[PDB]
């Protein structure tokens, strides 16, 4: 109820608050990248991650207000889309590289270490090049990540309302963005759509990306955390 | 249970 | 380049004008299901091809760009057009007017049922939002050119502009309020990320049935290939 | 590919 009574500004302002803190790998330069060791430094990343994602999820408006069991599924559902919309964001400054953390910044031939993660590289740097394009802004981009995490899970379900309301809500803070940005009414409308169907392909990277992390895993290529095998087998 | 469960409850 | 030039009202009428029609199938069985569902994508795939090219802009593209597009988009257009004839019949897909099956007969296939409840679970969204028509076919001609726009390209979001300028248009004729015209078209394009999510999860369920016989026609295990 | 002469008709 918080969140539907907040205005436009209060939206922005909480999301921004809520930002998670920008981590680094644990990436040993005395030892040449392996299948196994660039996997290894990913993975260990995404881990510490997650933490951090859980406390940003708690401090997103109307999160809060869901039983735990919703919490969970949104979270189980969407984990992967956030850490890469994350990545892709703060990868809009270097062209042609990926800023997984600011001790590691790869390009795609790099990607080719592992095995079948280059085209997954190739799809978050054209995302990436895409937000850079569209001169996405932070506060666009924090409205985008918060939309993910309240969607991705909505229907694979009173409750429901809530968190539709919640994203009505997140849709009249972007337009007022692009309101006060200068935008005619016209280009606002556009822009809402262009930065949503951007959704659908970050839906499909995080799809691809588990698919290749499940195979990683069933390869024995890494060991994988306990949370990030429960996050894993919530999509099988 | 979940180790998600557990962590949400911090 | 024509495609710039319609009006809103152009846009509807074209793509209304440009559907495809509602196709028929074939004590049921595991293969035998499969079986009216592939041959039943297989005939839907021809059409929807043919429905493509009178998708307004899409014939300016060249040739290649017209097979990726399709190529990545074909079973998320076919999975809409599935959810929107289901629309009046709660907890029913209709894949065809006589293959009606509700969510236990999609346990007849091995891992069907949940990609089935995705499904439903759409086209109860679809009633819920109380999904026009104009609005339906807009958002099937927004599928087939965004899925493949990231993997001339100016020219395609000349085009995805347009369509959402169309969408506005209808909802304003509807009586919107700019407010609710502005929720709404987030409302419909977020379906479309749940719509890419049921494809993906098609994909590698119709890829584990082909490396384990069931037929499928020619066009389908190419359609099929492209995304592996 | 079928795709492709499908298109070119
Ligand atoms: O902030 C992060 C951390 C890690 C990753 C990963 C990058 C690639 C591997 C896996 C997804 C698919 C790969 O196995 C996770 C991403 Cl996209 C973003
Ligand atoms: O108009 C149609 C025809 C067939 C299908 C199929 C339905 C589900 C099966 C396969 C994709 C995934 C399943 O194997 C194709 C769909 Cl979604 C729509």
């Amino acid at each position: 109820s918080l969140a539907l009574s907040l205005t436009a500004d209060q939206m922005v302002s909480a999301l921004l608050d809520a930002e998670p803190p920008i981590l680094y790998s644990e990436y040993d330069p005395t030892r040449p990248f392996s299948e196994a060791s660039m996997m290894g430094l990913l993975t260990n990343l995404a881990d510490r991650e997650l933490v951090h994602m859980i406390n940003w999820a708690k401090r997103v408006p109307g999160f809060v207000d869901l039983t735990l069991h919703d919490q969970v599924h949104l979270l189980e559902c969407a984990w992967l889309e956030i850490l890469m919309i994350g990545l892709v964001w703060r990868s809009m400054e270097h062209p042609g590289k990926l800023l997984f953390a600011p001790n590691l910044l790869l390009d795609r031939n790099q990607g080719k270490c592992v095995e079948g993660m280059v085209e997954i590289f190739d799809m978050l740097l054209a995302t990436s090049s895409r937000f850079r394009m569209m001169n996405l802004q932070g506060e666009e981009f924090v409205c985008l990540k918060s939309i993910i995490l309240l969607n991705s899970g909505v229907y694979t379900f009173e409750e429901k309302d809530h968190i539709h309301r919640v994203l009505d809500k997140i849709t009249d803070t972007l337009i007022h963005l692009m309101a006060k940005a200068g935008l005619t009414l016209q280009q606002q409308h556009q822009r809402l759509a262009q930065l949503l169907l951007i959704l659908s392909h970050i839906r499909h990277m995080s799809n691809k990306g588990m698919e290749h992390l499940y195979s990683m895993k069933c390869k024995n290529v890494v060991p994988l955390s306990d949370l990030l095998l429960e996050m894993l087998d919530a999509h099988r | 249970h979940k180790i998600l469960h557990r962590l949400l409850q911090d």
